[PDB]
């Protein structure tokens, strides 16, 4: 689930910063592109962001 | 998968809980501690759990261990006044009797709750896992003995009761002293705290890893802390979370454990400790080159969460916090492991008693020895109890003044010394007339006067 | 708290006006937003989750003296806050006060998640023990559950087999929250006070060395390797190794 | 370093300066 | 900002009708720096004119103005 | 409060020390107070110990020591008689002095010949015989809120201390009810309050209604024993000017609301001295701070949990626990240089809590309900213009509206009020004119506000009982009693911890006893002259007798003392261990949850340092000070930290157009550099300096400076 | 099964109308359930009616005194709360109340349009005196319980239309309990001492009724009802 | 209003009847003890069969073992117990069980007439090898409470009519809970979030839906019967 997946994701990755940061930007531009697409008001960019790099990237 | 059946409350959840961790996320543990939580209240209700003044039983010899304690001072000032023994003298021991009583009772209560409550309170809650402590709980049903005045003098009488009976006045004030005391203190000591580690801190701010180059590979010793036959520390905790500088070896009635460079995690050291180890060398960031700072390797785990530091972290400053924090709480026995008496080894204890005279009477200086560590007092040739040879001074609650009464004060307990006066105060209004000595003239003792 | 949470959410929400359209201009909101509309109440929170939030007792040295938190709307105006976590912040709740700051930048949000986030973080880093930990009476929830009431003899020395049976043999009283009773369960006890060697063998016939323990109960030989697995444990010790179990793997 | 970055704003050895670094 | 956006709100709302008007719309008076260049001087300033200025003035003005038009910043008067 | 803010009394000031400049050994008790100075009362803060207040019974010499007052015990033995013994100005009368807390035979003489005595200083085992001295009680070296409490004799201090204080602070209700179990002393204690209103002298009443008891100027018995004898210049006999008024709600120094409802009735007969109406929180006459309900010990699972509460919902719903608080708001008017600025009804943008409810000065009508954001009193202000962006001009042209010239501050309810407005004051050139010099109208505005309980209120015990409400039950779900009467507090049973105030069981007992009984009883701390704790078979003794006074049986249970069986309410079953049950009195504290509340998306900036204005009243903000900051780039990804420091705080144009940035939909743009900064340097600067904060770019290294 | 009796009524003489019910089978731990259930709901849900609203008139608003009055308004209304009115209309029937002279005032004095009615004159309601007023009229409803001014008057009518809240109860007090009715032989039963007062305004019975009323209401379309 | 509807049925699955329940709204007093009052009654009394008594033949009692199979005794009656049966008749519906060879054995072996059928089959009994002879039938019956043979039955049985105690059960476990739902503006709401697992051999809504029943049943006789 995705509290596993965000453990997961930085329970094998690089420094738990390094990810972040990539974690981060990335929404970043999960919201910066696709800006405003799904609403997303649930699933926040961060959050996809998150899955989609702690279970899609994985 | 472990079914385990045993009483569970403060520790037994503790390391449960490490336990998931290292096995299981967090994320779950965390979610199990809660459903735990969970329970943790909803029984509790359940049971139904009160307390009152009644529930505060009494240690029933309470009463004999009093009194007792009392008539000792009778002998105590017998002589006391016959001139035979006197005041700085029998009076350092009017009350260390008390507080040696105050042991007495110490253990009559416990003992006594050890062997009572089927599922009481005090057994539920207190003895078990509680913010009961017994310290406390000695005087929620115990006597306080001799305390002391505001400063650091000892009241001589004792604060006798607890607070069942309520106290009289007097302690009520004498009381009182120590909570004044005890408050401004801690209106000061606050900032001490914060003080300090606002230099930790800025003394130790910026050991960032930096860098898991490093090199080296010289580092350290460690050993349990062993003040005493008491070993502070299973070396095994003391080991956790490092990196071996070299291989942990094992009489080598066995092999060779870890290597090198390896991070130590616990499940390895509680072993390795139980390979009898005894010391073990760990890239010490006392060493070990990293710029200015640790390096990543030689620093090891992170007891953040027990697995070693991530990348550009200032451990320096948290190395700060950690120290600085409960540096606030520095304040300035249980389990009936016998009763008020604790690690009588076979027979003997040596201590002082000018200052106290009474007859076979004692303040207090050190101990020796011979420490079979099992109940007889101090010495060697075996008690009743646990049969292996030692040798040191053993703290032994229970310490000096000759039982005049029921204990010769005891909570300090030792396992510096300076000057002063005896009053001879008129002890009537009479035609004073001394002899037998007359006082050996001199400027060389007492210097000049 | 309703009454604070709005106002440090204060924009998002009007973002999210818009976004909805509902609100044109923001003076637009700033007005309907003091008129406190469903929405005020109803986008606010779907603003809010998601977006953690980061709580602290005072000035705090410790790194975990704060951390993430995800913000629920809650009616009077307090905070609320939890057991477990407690102990970090160390507080009472005798009137101790809090404050609450929220993070922005997205970015920022990520790590407040990702590192901060109260849960993940269950030890001390000062020393790997565990801070999270039930601590007053939930202890002796645990305890009394779990404890040893002597005399149990309503259910005592039955017998069960898995399905948390027992345990509906609780609700049905059919034994005691404490009083010891055999069950069923192949796994490992620890009983505490280990016993692991025999006592009392009953040899008898297959697998009939069958073989006591001052807990369990067992058949190997001819029956098998432990065909046997009654543990002499109270009722109540049981729920508590479920509970854990099943909150556990599963 | 440290300490400054705060005093002064900008961020911190680590953060970005430890990620683009 | 509540401002910052009155710039652009506008700016948009303007600049969707008759864009070189629209700049005079910002010449002859603000949406920058001028508050202002005097028709006499603006009317020559875009393409030099006498009788092409008051009128696609208000004419600016009465188009932007009126309902749906003038109804944008109808909320947004800053 | 009162009381004990009179007397009390200080070492510091202006003739005395300074914290600093006076450390420790300077605070304490020094073991002359005894008598004098409560020793179990103190703030802290760091003032402990030099702020202490009056024993109950010192008092001064005209030099200005504290004669104590004693008893002359002859042959070790007090005659009594004596009116006590006001001497003793100093600890050092030297002598055998008896703790007034003395086993005495009745009829004078000591009993124990072990009796303690202080001397040059010190106790001293003395014997009946030859002593001087005793104390005339075991409970006067204490003060107000100390020597008050039910069973002191049993507590730790300190903790007594925290009582004593929560007592001074426990806001005064409609009707605070005299406490069940009280220690005597009290009656008195309101009676100098002068909170009340005292028999002047004699008379027997007569007209009395609700706002004076003209028992007084009407001329009767009242009066007029009111004339029995008739004062030296006083009204001597007549109706007199023993119009006492009576007054109602005014606000107090805490906003708390007093009135003394008429109380006496109507033809009877009072003597000075007796009391004729009640001040705020008093009751019979008699100090009454808070209330008295039904509690039982048991761990109700999160809520109560730890230093949590639960509450029934009836506990307010009977109107107990609710307070009222009033409220000055005053605004004023004054010459701009650019003009007056008013007061009108009038002013633009209005309609409904605007314009609506506002006098034809835009003031309010007396007693007008009033909520969060709607008009006190409404002034504009010569505005004008001489500064515009041509945008502005647009957007006038577009509508061309020419518009108005006057900013607006009518005076606006803020947020998280309510209730009735009482009052107001104008205060102009004919109003008393008392403003500052040039204004022209003030105007007070008075608004008051039921409260009832609710979750978030400092609520304790007379034993450093610190607690917090968590949840309410609506009635139907608490444990009850055996009788069904739902109980309704619950706290935590595990007592006499740290607290060490194990005295509080002890009477919560007790109560139920006389709540059970129906009869409220007195006591004093040091129920000594008993080999046994006394107070434990007291209370014991009452109780065993409450049953059978009714029979109820569950009244008393001598196996497991008081504790009952109890269902509870939600499904309906008690336990294996029985829990214990008594009345309590609690209390409830002035420091509210909205006194403590706060929020700020973002509100105006300092002066010279534009950082939020943090200060409380006014939409402050947290302050992140260094260690705070140690709990940040000791985490892990601290990008926060940064924006912390800045963005929200200091770049200004960071500040602002963050905001916005969100406001847009999309992140923020990245930081600059705050401001302090740029302030040191300019002071630094601003000595002998030549900062060179400066780049190094180019490949040809570039070294430049900057703004 | 199921059968019941009252062991004795005092339902007459209102504040507490003493009733022990008792029952004859019951179920094992029936009694404590279908005796609780009752309890809460008893208590929890009937109609009752009561004061809401008050119009003194002398009077802005509640810290005003009157004249001639002994009693402070508040506790006027206080006094007002436990006032006790049975209705019918469940409306809002407006009863006055003006009163003079130099005396006490009790619940009677209020002049309501019938059909609802003092229950129980004499509750002592003011004191007036000298050339007072006692000028009164308020509101009544039948609300739901204890209403605290929510679902009644509040940021409305204010012109001398103060209002209160209040509870709307029935039933002061219940218990019950449980014994076992020695049926153990075949199976141990069970019998369960209702027992409840009410204010007043309603017997007991009924006010059972009223319940189980609702239960039976509420159970009955929960059967596969989906 | 006030009506349930299932939500998470996996009554499909031999057990797991598992079905949340939700409840349009619920009013004040409701699901904290209406929810309540359920779970107590559900199960707590409805109507389940199962096993008693057993007749292994080979067997005096309890202690045998019986060739050839691996389980002695016991345990295999204890497994009996679990075993799930529904019957309809609740009389003697006696099945039998014979069966030899190497093997497993399960309900489906046992010879158990068309009453008290297997609900589902499969559960592992037990295990026999070397052509054993099996014996067995046992009986059923329906039954209430969980009920150990202690108050069952002593007696008549005295020959291979060796008998066991038993549940009854039909329900495995339940829970429930509470929100408020909003819509307060018309007084906070509630919603019960009933839940429940039934064994198997019967889904929840019938479950319920006896519930009810019985409720509803003891609720009739409450409207002013006494």
């Amino acid at each position: 689930q995705i509290m596993h997946r965000a453990e997961d994701l930085i329970s094998a990755a690089s420094n738990r910063y390094r990810i972040t940061v990539q974690v981060a930007n990335r929404a970043k531009r999960r919201r910066y592109e696709e800006f405003e697409s799904a609403e997303d008001a649930m699933m926040k960019p961060v959050l996809r962001a998150i899955i989609e790099m702690s279970d899609e990237l994985t | 998968m472990i079914f385990r059946n045993r009483v569970v409350d403060k520790g037994q959840l503790r390391n449960l809980i490490s336990w998931a961790f290292t096995h299981y996320g967090t994320a779950r543990t965390a979610v199990m501690a809660d459903k735990l939580k969970d329970l943790g209240f909803r029984y509790a209700t359940r049971a139904g759990v009160s307390i009152s003044v009644d529930d505060l039983m009494v240690p029933p010899s309470k009463r004999s261990l009093l009194e007792a304690a009392e008539e000792e001072i009778r002998a105590t000032e017998v002589r006391y006044q016959r001139g035979e023994i006197t005041e700085v003298e029998r009076f350092q021991k009017v009350i260390d009797t008390w507080n040696g009583t105050s042991e007495a009772l110490k253990d009559e209560v416990v003992t006594h709750f050890k062997q009572t409550n089927p599922l009481n309170s005090v057994y539920m809650m207190a003895f078990s896992g509680a913010r009961g402590n017994i310290s406390q709980v000695r005087q929620l049903v115990g006597m306080r003995g001799l305390m002391a005045d505001p400063q650091g003098e000892i009241i001589d009488l004792p604060i006798k009761t607890n607070f069942r009976e309520g106290l009289t006045v007097t302690e009520y004030i004498i009381s009182s002293y120590g909570a004044r005391k005890g408050l401004v203190d801690t209106a000061l000591r606050t900032a001490d705290s914060g003080y300090l580690t606002r230099r930790l801190v800025d003394v130790s701010q910026d050991v960032i890893i930096r860098e898991i180059d490093c090199g080296t590979t010289r580092g350290i010793p460690v050993r349990p802390m062993t003040e005493g036959s008491k070993t502070l520390i299973k070396l095994s905790t003391r080991l956790l979370g490092r990196v071996v500088g070299e291989d942990v070896i094992h009489p080598k009635t066995k092999e060779v454990i870890a290597p090198r460079n390896t991070p130590i995690s616990d499940d390895l050291a509680k072993e390795i400790e139980k390979a009898g180890v005894a010391e073990v060398v760990v890239r010490s960031p006392l060493t070990c080159e990293a710029a200015r700072s640790v390096c990543q390797h030689c620093y090891g785990w992170s007891l953040a969460h027990a697995k070693m530091v991530d990348l550009g972290e200032a451990v320096g400053i948290i190395a700060a916090q950690s120290i600085g924090e409960p540096g606030t709480q520095l304040t300035m026995q249980q389990v009936r492991s016998k009763m008020d008496g604790t690690i009588k080894l076979p027979r003997k204890l040596r201590t002082r008693t000018h200052r106290t005279r009474h007859g076979e009477d004692a303040l207090f200086v050190e101990s020796n020895g011979i420490m079979i560590l099992e109940p007889r007092k101090e010495g060697s040739e075996t008690p009743a109890p646990q049969e292996i040879h030692v040798t040191q001074g053993s703290t032994i609650y229970i310490v000096d003044g000759q039982q005049v009464k029921k204990g010769q004060l005891l909570a300090e307990v030792a396992l510096n010394t300076e000057k002063a006066v005896k009053d001879v105060a008129s002890d009537l209004a009479g035609e004073v007339k001394f002899a037998e000595v007359v006082p050996e003239q001199k400027t060389d003792r007492q210097g000049n006067t | 708290p309703r009454e604070m949470a709005i106002e440090l959410f204060q924009p998002f929400v009007i973002n999210r006006l818009i976004r909805s359209g509902m609100v044109n201009n923001i003076k637009a909101a700033k007005k309907l937003i003091s008129r406190n509309d469903p929405s005020v109440w109803d986008v606010l929170e779907e603003v809010i989750e998601g977006h953690p939030v980061m709580l602290n007792r005072a000035p705090t040295l410790h790194r975990l003296g704060i951390q993430a938190f995800e913000p629920i709307l809650v009616e009077g105006r307090a905070i609320q806050l939890h057991p477990l976590v407690c102990p970090a912040f160390n507080a009472d709740f005798d009137g101790d006060q809090m404050a609450v700051h929220v993070p922005l930048s997205l970015e920022s949000q990520a790590e407040a998640r990702l590192l901060m986030l109260a849960s993940n973080n269950i030890l001390s880093p000062a020393t790997g023990r565990p801070i999270i930990t039930p601590s007053q009476d939930m202890v002796l929830g645990a305890y009394y559950l779990t404890a040893e009431n002597p005399g149990a003899t309503k259910g005592a020395g039955k017998y069960f087999a898995s399905l948390d049976d027992v345990i509906m043999a609780f609700q049905q009283e059919q034994i005691d929250l404490h009083a010891y009773v055999y069950v069923r369960f192949d796994g490992d006890v620890e009983s505490d006070q280990p016993d692991t060697e025999p006592v009392k063998v009953t040899t008898n016939e297959d697998g009939s060395r069958t073989v006591l323990y001052k807990y369990r109960r067992v058949r190997e030989d001819a029956q098998g390797n432990v065909i046997s697995q009654y543990i002499y444990t109270t009722p109540g010790r049981v729920i508590y190794n479920k509970a854990i179990q099943e909150a556990l793997a599963s | 370093g440290l300490k400054e970055n705060v005093i002064i704003g900008r961020l911190i050895p680590a953060g970005t300066g430890y990620n683009t670094y | 900002v509540s401002k910052n956006l009155l710039r652009e709100d506008l700016e948009k709302v303007l600049d969707s009708l008759s864009p070189r008007e629209r700049d005079v719309l910002r010449l002859r008076y603000g949406l920058d720096d001028g508050r202002m260049k005097t028709l006499e001087e603006i009317g020559q300033i875009f393409n030099v004119t006498r009788e092409r200025i008051r009128q696609i003035e208000a004419k600016a003005l009465r188009k932007l103005r009126h309902p749906n038009r003038n109804s944008v910043l109808k909320e947004y008067i800053r | 409060a009162e009381l004990t803010h009179k007397r009390r009394l200080s070492a510091l000031g202006p003739g005395g020390l300074t914290r600093e400049r006076a450390g420790f050994a300077v605070r304490d008790i020094h073991p002359s107070h005894y008598g004098r100075i409560c020793p179990i009362e103190t703030p802290e803060g760091p003032n402990a110990g030099l702020i202490g207040s009056l024993a109950t019974h010192a008092r001064v010499n005209q030099y200005g020591f504290l004669e104590t007052p004693f008893r002359p015990v002859e042959n070790g033995r007090v005659r009594f008689d004596q009116p006590a013994a006001y001497m003793t100005a100093d600890e050092e009368d030297d002598l055998r002095v008896a703790p007034g807390d003395i086993p005495v035979d009745e009829n004078g003489y000591i009993i124990g010949p072990q009796v303690p005595v202080r001397y040059r200083q010190e106790f001293s085992t003395t014997t009946p015989e030859q002593v001087d001295y005793v104390a005339v009680s075991p409970v006067q070296i204490v003060s107000v809120a100390t020597s008050m409490i039910p069973f002191l004799e049993h507590d730790d201090a300190n903790r007594a201390l925290m009582g004593s204080n929560m007592q001074r602070q426990a806001v005064p209700l409609l009707k605070p009810e005299r406490p069940l179990v009280g220690t005597g002393l009290e009656a008195q204690g309101a009676r100098d309050s002068g909170m009340v209103i005292v028999s002047r002298t004699d008379g027997d009443v007569v007209y009395v209604d609700a706002t004076e008891i003209r028992v007084r100027v009407s001329g009767q018995l009242p009066t007029a024993s009111g004339k029995s004898t008739d004062n030296g210049q006083l009204t001597s006999q007549k109706g007199q000017e023993i119009r006492y008024t009576v007054s109602k709600y005014q606000r107090s120094n805490q906003d708390t609301c007093l009135n003394q409802k008429p109380l006496v009735r109507i033809g009877e007969r009072v003597v000075a001295g007796q009391v004729l109406a009640d001040g705020s929180s008093t009751e019979g006459g008699e100090l009454a701070l808070g209330q008295n309900i039904v509690v039982a010990y048991m761990p109700w699972e999160g809520y109560n949990y730890e230093d949590a509460i639960l509450i029934s919902e009836r506990l307010v719903q009977d109107d107990i626990y609710t307070s009222i608080h009033i409220e000055k708001y005053e605004i004023e008017a004054r010459q701009t240089k650019l003009g007056p600025e008013e007061i009108t009804r009038e002013i633009p943008n209005v309609g409904e809590d605007a314009l609506r409810q506002l006098d034809e000065q835009g003031i309010i009508r007396i007693g007008a309900w009033v909520e969060a954001g709607d008009i006190l009193v409404g002034k504009v202000t010569p505005k004008g213009e001489s500064d515009q962006p041509p945008e502005e001009k647009l957007l006038r042209a577009i509508f061309g509206e020419k518009a108005r010239d006057v900013r607006d501050n009518s005076l606006r309810v803020p947020n998280g009020e309510k209730g009735r407005v009482v009052d107001v004051r104008l205060f102009t050139r004919e109003q008393g004119d008392e403003l500052p010099p040039g204004a022209n109208m003030v105007v007070r505005v008075y608004v008051a506000q039921k409260r009832k309980i609710q979750v978030g209120d400092k609520m304790a015990g007379r034993h450093g009982n610190k607690g917090i409400i968590s949840r309410i039950l609506p009635i139907e779900d608490m444990p009850y009693l055996p009788d069904g009467s739902p109980v309704d507090i619950v706290l935590n049973p595990l007592g006499v911890p740290s607290r060490m105030n194990v005295g509080q069981v002890f009477e919560c007992l007790l109560g139920w006893a006389g709540h059970t009984l129906g009869v409220r009883f007195k006591i004093t701390p040091f129920d000594e002259m008993y080999g046994e704790e006394s107070s434990r078979r007291i209370v014991h003794g009452k109780l065993q007798e409450a049953r059978d006074e009714t029979g109820k049986d569950w009244v008393y249970n001598p196996d497991d003392p008081g504790k009952i069986m109890v269902y509870d309410g939600r499904t309906g079953e008690a336990f294996d261990r029985p829990v214990t049950i008594g009345v309590a009195y609690m209390l409830k504290l002035v420091h509210l949850v909205d006194d403590k509340i706060h929020a700020r998306s973002t509100g105006p900036y300092s002066l010279v340092t534009q950082q939020p204005l943090g200060g409380k009243a006014q939409q402050g903000g947290q302050r992140f000070g260094e260690m705070e900051v140690w709990a940040l780039e000791a985490f892990g990804a601290a990008y926060t930290l940064q924006e912390l420091l800045t963005v929200k705080s200091d770049d200004m144009q960071g500040r602002n157009e963050a905001l916005n940035a969100i406001v847009k939909g999309k992140a923020i743009p990245r930081p600059g550099t705050p401001e302090s900064f740029k302030v040191l340097m300019r002071e630094l600067q601003s000595l002998g300096l030549d900062i060179a904060v400066h780049k190094v770019e180019t490949q040809a290294d570039g070294s430049s400076l900057d703004v | 099964q199921f059968q019941i009796e009252c062991v004795e009524s005092n339902t007459e003489e209102s504040r507490n109308h003493y009733s022990k019910f008792i029952l004859e089978p019951l179920e094992r731990g029936q009694g404590t359930t279908v005796g609780n259930a009752l309890r809460r709901v008893l208590l929890s849900n009937l109609e009752g009616t009561a004061v809401t609203a008050v119009r003194i008139a002398g009077v802005s608003h509640e810290f005003a005194t009157v004249p001639g009055v002994r009693e402070d308004v508040l506790e006027i209304i206080m006094r007002m709360k436990e006032v006790i009115l049975k209705s019918y209309s469940s409306q809002a029937q407006i009863g006055r109340l003006l009163v003079n002279g130099p005396t006490t005032i009790t619940a009677s004095h209020f002049d309501l349009p019938s059909e609802v009615e003092v229950i129980d004159p004499t509750q002592y309601v003011a004191t007036i005196a000298e050339g007072g007023k006692l000028e009164m009229e308020f509101r009544i409803e039948r609300g739901k319980g204890y209403r605290t001014v929510e679902r009644g008057r509040e940021e409305a009518t204010s012109l001398d239309f103060l209002q209160i809240d209040s509870i709307f109860m029935p039933v002061r007090k219940v218990n019950y309990s449980v014994e076992e009715v020695r049926a153990d032989g075949s199976i141990p039963k069970d019998r369960l001492l209702l027992e409840v007062w009410t204010n007043g305004s309603i017997s007991p019975q009924e006010a059972l009724s009223s319940a189980a009323g609702i239960l039976v209401d509420l159970f009955n379309p929960l059967k596969d009802i989906s």
